[PDB]
DNA sequence: ATATACGGGCTGCTGTTGACAA
DNA sequence: CCCGTATATT
């Protein structure tokens, strides 16, 4: 394993690093015949977010599986990816050597356990609704609500048009019921009532990394109890996330 | 039933009424204070002079402000024989002035404020078209 | 060659546990009829597991669950590098209950019904012990799966778990229960010897079988507890060890001390009173007093409060309940001071555990205890109630009669009062004290 | 450079001359490599650490930098940097031959609080395939029952004459030093099984003397203080006041506080052979005389009186 | 009355008592030269400074040299009493007056017609040490800028427990090595560089040194334009600082520790 | 004819130093 | 500690 990062590419590894650290508490590292993957599962199972990195810096495996702490990861690329280089490799220990301006080098060693090869069952075509939009509307769609929040509810209207609420399980809280208008999303196969129930923090990790470049989301959803998929396609790197909904 | 509760509280017949500093000095002055002692005293002159004291066993520390203009008060017959360079100080807990202090953001230009000797300190605001009324127990 | 001998011999299929049939049987039924009778609408249930260290409650809940094919939840503790414990806790709580897993990569996938499994407390439910009595009505209130709690207990020093679930949580929250027993001589016995002997067929070389005679004593210092014994069967096949320290179950010490296991006076050298100390000889006796108080692991002013409440009923003649009364008195005297409460306070345990236990000539005869002793349970002090009374009446005398001494002298002339007055909650107050009963 | 005491350590397993069953089962085990966490206990002055680092030494060998961790009472053992640390030592991999472990030494566990236990119970009994724990400590009442309840627990016990007389003989063969029966024999009575105390005892001896008569032994300082209390307790019992009050008096004048010769009074008249009632009245003076003495009269007339009072419960 | 001073800008004063701040107590030095405060902990580390005659305006002291022991954080409350944030175009004057032994020190603050007044009692003195590093015995010596490490010591918190500092004339000319609960962490930094003003070393020297102890360097790193580092044949450390105030004038800040 | 488990009684009444969760 | 009772097994 050798990579080595030029560019701007590395603000946006990390952000898809803490993206991940968002999600998950573990990292796990595995290098395809097509590039690198980058994997994480929620403690409980419910969530598996992965980011698939087409290949754009120097990919070339074998000379082949790891996993890794998360906190250590979030820490060195949140101190340490403002740097104009990256390389890594795989000694035996991961080095995460770090070139930087004039001639400062910095050199990170970290110990990591053999772990199991993690993956997941997703059919994307077997779902018969779909909805696309830019990520900037959905952000904008997901501000109001106060960051305590724990349960939201994705839901077609009757007049083709979407909703956002907020699941509640004589103490009570306030309730949102931010509406809005076909004429902003780009592509609707919906029905006529069909709504699921999902977490939030997920879809936020997911929001922060999709509003940097203005890309747009797609949402595959189906009858209650079924996961749902969120599907970011860019040039050179693909993500999918699978969370699950309440029956 | 709780409706009369509610009600305005009564301001009694001031013992002293003066016109208020700007108010982040102030803020600053109190806030730099906090960290030695939990207790503050207030004073208020009749020429306006206004002083904050602090008295512990290791430092002792006294600031002045003067040239406060002295509203009108209404009551010009009972000014004979009182002393101008007397003064009804009063004591109080630093943990509820701070919070007054730094709740404001802008500085209003009816800043008054009503000393009285026994337990009661007072402040009068009005800004644009709102006022506020503050009341402060003493005896910290 | 590469784990030890209590994860390899690992029981695969329930019949190669060593607990019992019928607790085993207990704990598969109540899973079953979990399972079998599972209603659509069925809220959340708690269920309690206890025991001594080392009988196999994880194991054996392990085993059933996959014999029938059902998913378990475990919580392991997050490892730090702002958000609490126990908001983790709950976020975590809330996920296991509400939603399931995605398909995974093999797994036993045919599965819709599970249940959570919580070990590893965190330190601040240890500490507060408040915010576990909110969490467990939130669930009950909430909760779909049944929650599994299990606990570690010993003899003595059993604060964690009575402090976790005071029997009003139980109570008022209809939660379950489920109590295991040390394993018994035989079953260790045999499993024992099926592990000796796959030891002795695996050849190799000339190794030096164990002794039988041991065999036993390594049980023996043990108290039912499997891994140890495993343990010191490994340690000692190398070519007695393996001495857990006991803790004596308070209420069986107080009757150690209260019942006086006699001898016969084997004929030996021990000193005798020699002219005029005729009333005082007596039997030899076998028991240390002072190692039963240490290992009962009880503060001495609670023990001899205990002693005090239930000396009486095992004496028989008045003199030594004079005799014992007069050293119990003394051994309160020595711990009235408080600078040196803790400096001396062995003296009045000992002092009052001889003399309680010398005191009983009647009983102390060897060949004289034929036959008594009936099928009889010990109690607690009354004095704390009482004492706690008189602290809450202390200050609901004083302020409310407060322009000790009231209690002393005003609160005999409000005795001697009886007249009405203008309150409310007062008048009860004052027929409190005044009508105690009198024919 | 360092005293006798600390310079003169086991390197090997087999200069322990301490027990013969465990130090053998553990040489065995060394050789075998599959030990189990294991608990130490007994009494101070034996070697217990010096036989958990052999042990641990002789399982690694060359790799012993980078695959031991040792912690200890100077360090800090709260609850949080302590299993953060241990968790990454235990998940942590590193590669080991045949079936060489890590191990984790914790000196002195009884120091420890109840919440660091709790966490530390969990790590070990999951990654026993990688990793192995080794306690020593004084007391054993200490650990929590749960963690006994998974360890093989080893209980040492004081140094008889014997083996210490060997070693003393090695010792003194190593360092050519003229001797004398009598006084080593002198020397052995000052240790009361403790060795590295009858090292240094034998080492202050010989600083300015050149000899270990016995004369000399006794003038450069000590002497074992209970067996004079043993006879004097056996002295009140038959009401013998006269004889009991000389050596009360040689030891007060030999400058000992009076706490100090009642509290070994009373350890030594615990574990004595008399009937039940002298017992009785003999703690209860006890008793009454460490209270007076406590509250701060103390004088040579108190002492004085507890033995005429011992003495008048016989007539 | 013994010395008296007066000052019409706090903050020079204020800046760089604060760049030394790390324990409670420190120990004055009132000399004909200036004033000089001290301070030390654990018998091995010790950070001394220096305020010249040039900055006073009005400096007045008697007979010899006066010493006396002051709480720090009671005297920086003291003199930062009118907020750390004026604008450009405000000023606060301070006058201090010491009279003798046994008797308190004087502080009279005044700003824009407010006027404070405050009293500080002083219990003294305490013993120094003998940290003598003259420029005889140092066989390595460098000077470097202060934005370069800014980053780097800042990504210096860990909970390791000691300090690698190897300095070399060839490979790892000026290497940091931090061993803590994940791994290893250099931070080589080489010669011919924009923060190189000065490369003089001699023989090869590999040091280690307490987290604990070094730790406060932060603060004077924070507020400084320039740095200096000096080690002996023994292993002691030594660090020069240099901070600038508004008006343009320069003062030193010193640092000494011992090595393990 | 012999080994093993139910039944009933416990959380409880001034000063100086130290660890934990925020 | 203490007494009496219901079930597995040879
Ligand atoms: N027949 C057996 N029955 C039970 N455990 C066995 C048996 N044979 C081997 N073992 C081993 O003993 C272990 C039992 O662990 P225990 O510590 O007794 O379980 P436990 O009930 O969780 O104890 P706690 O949690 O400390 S109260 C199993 O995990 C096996 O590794
Ligand atoms: N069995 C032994 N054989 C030989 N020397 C021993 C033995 N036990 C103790 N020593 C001596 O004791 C010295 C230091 O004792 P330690 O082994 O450090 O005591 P310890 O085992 O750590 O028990 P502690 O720490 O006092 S509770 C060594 O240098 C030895 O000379």
């Amino acid at each position: 394993m050798k990579c080595l990062v030029t560019g701007g590419n590395v603000k946006v590894l990390g952000k898809a690093v803490h993206s991940l650290s968002r999600i998950g508490d573990e990292l796990y590292l595995e290098p395809l015949e097509d590039g690198l993957s980058l994997r994480t599962v929620n403690s409980s199972r419910s969530a598996y977010a992965c980011f698939l990195f087409a290949p754009l810096f120097f990919q070339q495996y074998q000379a082949l599986r790891c996993k890794i702490l998360m906190k250590s990861f979030l820490s060195v690329f949140r101190s340490l990816a403002m740097v104009e280089k990256c390389c890594i490799s795989l000694n035996g220990r991961l080095v995460v050597q770090l070139h930087c301006k004039f001639g400062v080098r910095k050199t990170h060693n970290l110990s990591f356990q053999d772990c199991e090869s993690l993956q997941a069952v997703f059919d994307p075509a077997s779902c018969p609704h779909m909805l696309r939009a830019p990520a900037r509307v959905l952000g904008e769609a997901v501000l109001p609500f106060s960051p305590a929040l724990a349960e939201v509810t994705l839901g077609i209207g009757r007049g083709r048009r979407v909703i956002l609420r907020s699941y509640h399980e004589t103490a009570k809280a306030m309730v949102t019921e931010m509406c809005l208008g076909e004429e902003d999303f780009q592509q609707l196969q919906a029905q006529e009532g069909v709504a699921i129930t999902f977490c939030l923090k997920e879809f936020r990790g997911l929001l922060s990394f999709a509003e940097s470049a203005n890309l747009n989301l797609s949402i595959h959803f189906d009858a209650p109890g079924r996961p749902a998929i969120f599907t970011i396609k860019d040039s050179l790197l693909d993500g999918h996330f699978v969370l699950a909904t309440l029956s | 039933k709780l409706w009369k509760d509610l009600q305005e509280p009564v301001v009694p017949d001031p013992d002293v009424s003066i016109y208020l500093p700007v108010l982040k000095t102030m803020k600053s002055v109190v806030e730099k204070m906090k960290n030695i002692s939990n207790h503050l005293v207030i004073e208020a002159n009749l020429d306006g002079e206004l002083n904050l004291k602090i008295e512990t066993e290791l430092v002792c520390v006294t600031t002045h402000f003067k040239d406060l203009g002295n509203p009108p008060l209404a009551s010009e017959s009972t000014h004979e024989d009182r002393n101008v360079e007397h003064m009804a100080e009063v004591h109080i807990d630093i943990r509820k002035l701070l919070q007054f202090l730094a709740g404001q953001q802008v500085n209003p230009t009816k800043a008054l404020c009503n000393i009285v000797n026994n337990k009661m300190v007072h402040f009068d605001l009005l800004h644009e078209d709102v006022s506020l009324q503050y009341f402060i127990p003493a005896l910290s | 060659e590469n784990e030890p001998w209590v994860d390899k011999y690992k029981p695969e299929t329930q019949h190669e546990l060593a607990v019992h049939k019928k607790k085993i049987e207990e704990v598969e039924t109540w899973l079953k009829a979990q399972v079998l009778e599972r209603q659509p609408k069925q809220g959340g249930s708690i269920l309690l597991i206890t025991g001594p260290p080392g009988c196999g409650k994880t194991t054996t809940l392990k085993i059933l669950s996959k014999e029938h094919g059902i998913q378990v939840q475990e919580w392991i503790n997050p490892v730090l590098p702002y958000q609490s414990q126990i908001a983790v806790f709950k976020e975590f709580l809330l996920r296991a209950t509400k939603y399931n897993k995605l398909q995974m990569l093999g797994d036993d996938l045919r599965t819709d019904k599970k249940i959570i499994l919580v070990e590893d407390l965190p330190n601040q439910f240890y500490r507060d012990s408040h915010t576990l009595h909110e969490v467990l009505r939130k669930y009950v209130r909430i909760g779909r799966c049944p929650l599994i709690f299990i606990i570690s207990d010993s003899l003595s020093g059993d604060n964690n778990q009575r402090l976790l679930f005071p029997k009003e949580i139980q109570e008022e929250c209809s939660i379950s229960n489920i109590s295991f027993n040390p394993v018994a001589p035989t079953i260790m016995m045999k499993f024992l010897n099926r592990i000796v002997t796959i030891e002795a067929n695996k050849n190799g070389g000339k190794i030096t079988v164990p002794d039988k005679t041991s065999l036993e004593l390594l049980c023996q210092g043990c108290s039912g507890d499997i891994r140890s014994a495993i343990n010191s069967l490994q340690f000692s096949s190398s070519k007695a060890i393996g001495g857990k320290d006991v803790s004596l179950f308070l209420f069986r010490a107080l009757g150690k001390i209260l019942y006086c296991k006699r001898a016969s006076l084997t004929e030996l050298d021990s000193p005798r009173l020699p002219s005029h100390l005729s009333e005082y000889e007596r039997d030899t006796l076998l028991v240390e007093p002072e190692e039963v108080v240490e290992m009962s692991h009880m503060p001495g002013d609670l023990f001899n409060l205990y002693l005090h409440q239930n000396y009486i009923d095992f004496f028989m003649e008045i003199d030594d309940i004079v005799r014992a009364s007069e050293f119990l008195s003394f051994a309160d005297i020595l711990s009235g001071d408080w600078n040196t409460r803790s400096l001396l306070r062995e003296y009045s345990t000992s002092i009052a555990t001889r003399g309680v236990m010398h005191s009983n000539k009647a009983r102390g005869y060897a060949h004289c205890q034929g036959g008594g002793s009936s099928f009889r349970p010990l109690h607690k002090p009354q004095w704390f109630l009482i004492n706690k009374k008189y602290r809450e009446n202390c200050l609901a005398a004083k302020a409310l009669f407060p322009d000790l001494c009231l209690q002393t002298q005003l609160l005999p002339y409000l005795a001697l009062l009886t007249i009405p007055m203008r309150n409310q909650a007062q008048i009860s107050f004052i027929q409190d004290i005044g009508r105690l009963p009198l024919k | 450079e360092l005293p006798w005491v600390e310079k003169y350590r086991p390197v090997k397993l087999n200069e322990i001359v301490g027990n013969e069953d465990t130090v053998s089962r553990l040489e065995v085990f060394a050789r075998e490599g599959n030990v189990p966490n294991i608990i130490i206990a007994g009494p101070p002055g034996t070697g217990k650490t010096t036989s958990i680092l052999c042990l641990a030494r002789a399982l690694l060998g060359p790799a012993l930098k980078d695959a031991m961790l040792e912690l200890n009472a100077s360090n800090d053992r709260g609850i949080d940097v302590v299993r953060n640390k241990i968790k990454m030592f235990a998940q942590q991999k590193v590669t080991l031959p045949k079936g060489r472990h890590k191990i984790i030494i914790l000196d002195e566990a009884d120091s420890m609080t109840d919440g660091a236990q709790q966490a530390l119970r969990r790590t070990m009994e999951i990654y026993s395939k990688t990793t192995r724990f080794a306690l020593a400590c004084n007391a054993s009442d200490k650990i929590i029952e749960p963690i006994q309840s998974r360890c093989a627990v080893l209980r040492y016990t004081k140094l008889t004459d014997a083996q210490i007389l060997t070693r003393l003989m090695n010792v003194i063969e190593k360092e050519r030093v003229p001797y004398t029966d009598d006084g080593l024999e002198a020397i052995i009575f000052t240790a009361q099984g403790d060795m590295r105390q009858a090292l240094n005892n034998l080492q202050s001896t010989f600083s300015g003397f050149g000899f270990i008569n016995s004369e000399n032994v006794f003038k450069v300082c000590d002497e074992p203080h209970p067996l004079l209390v043993k006879e004097m307790i056996q002295h009140c019992v038959n009401a013998n006041i006269d004889e009991a009050y000389k050596i009360l008096a040689h030891l007060w004048h030999l400058g000992y506080s009076p706490e100090d010769i009642i509290g070994n009074i009373f350890r030594v008249c615990k574990t004595f052979q008399m009937a039940e009632y002298l017992k009785l009245e003999f703690i209860k003076e006890i008793g009454y005389t460490h209270m007076k003495i406590a509250e701060g009269v103390n004088s040579l007339l108190q002492m004085a009186g507890l033995l005429a009072r011992l003495c008048q419960k016989t007539m | 009355y013994s010395l008296v001073a007066s000052l019409d800008n706090v903050r020079n004063l204020s800046t760089i008592l604060k760049a030394i701040h790390f324990r409670e107590h420190a120990t004055c030095f009132a000399t004909k030269n200036g004033i000089k405060v001290t301070v030390e902990n654990a018998k091995c580390v010790q950070a001394n400074a220096f305020i010249q005659a040039g900055i006073f305006q009005e400096f007045k002291v008697q007979e010899e040299s006066v010493t006396f022991r002051i709480n720090l954080t009671v005297l920086l409350d003291c003199l930062s009493i009118f907020g750390s944030s004026p604008m450009p175009g405000t000023l606060t004057a301070l006058r201090m007056c010491y009279q003798g032994y046994g008797y308190p020190l004087m502080l009279f603050l005044e700003e824009g017609g407010v006027v404070t007044v405050c009293k500080i009692n002083t219990q003294e003195p305490e013993e120094t040490l003998d940290f003598d590093f003259c420029s005889t015995n140092v066989i390595n010596k460098i000077i470097l800028q202060s934005e370069g490490l800014r980053e780097a010591f800042s990504e210096l918190d860990m909970t390791s427990e000691v300090l690698q500092i190897t300095m070399s004339p060839d490979k790892p000319y000026f290497r940091l090595s931090t061993f803590g609960n994940a791994g290893s962490s250099h931070l080589d930094y080489p010669k011919d560089s924009d923060l190189m003003e000065a490369f003089h070393c001699n023989q090869t020297q590999v040091n280690r040194y307490k987290i604990s102890l070094l730790k406060p360097s932060t603060k004077a790193l924070v507020l400084s334009c320039k740095v200096s580092i000096r080690t002996d044949n023994r292993g002691f450390l030594s660090l020069q600082y240099m901070i600038r105030n508004e008006d343009g004038q320069i003062c030193f800040v010193e640092y000494y520790c011992c090595p393990d």
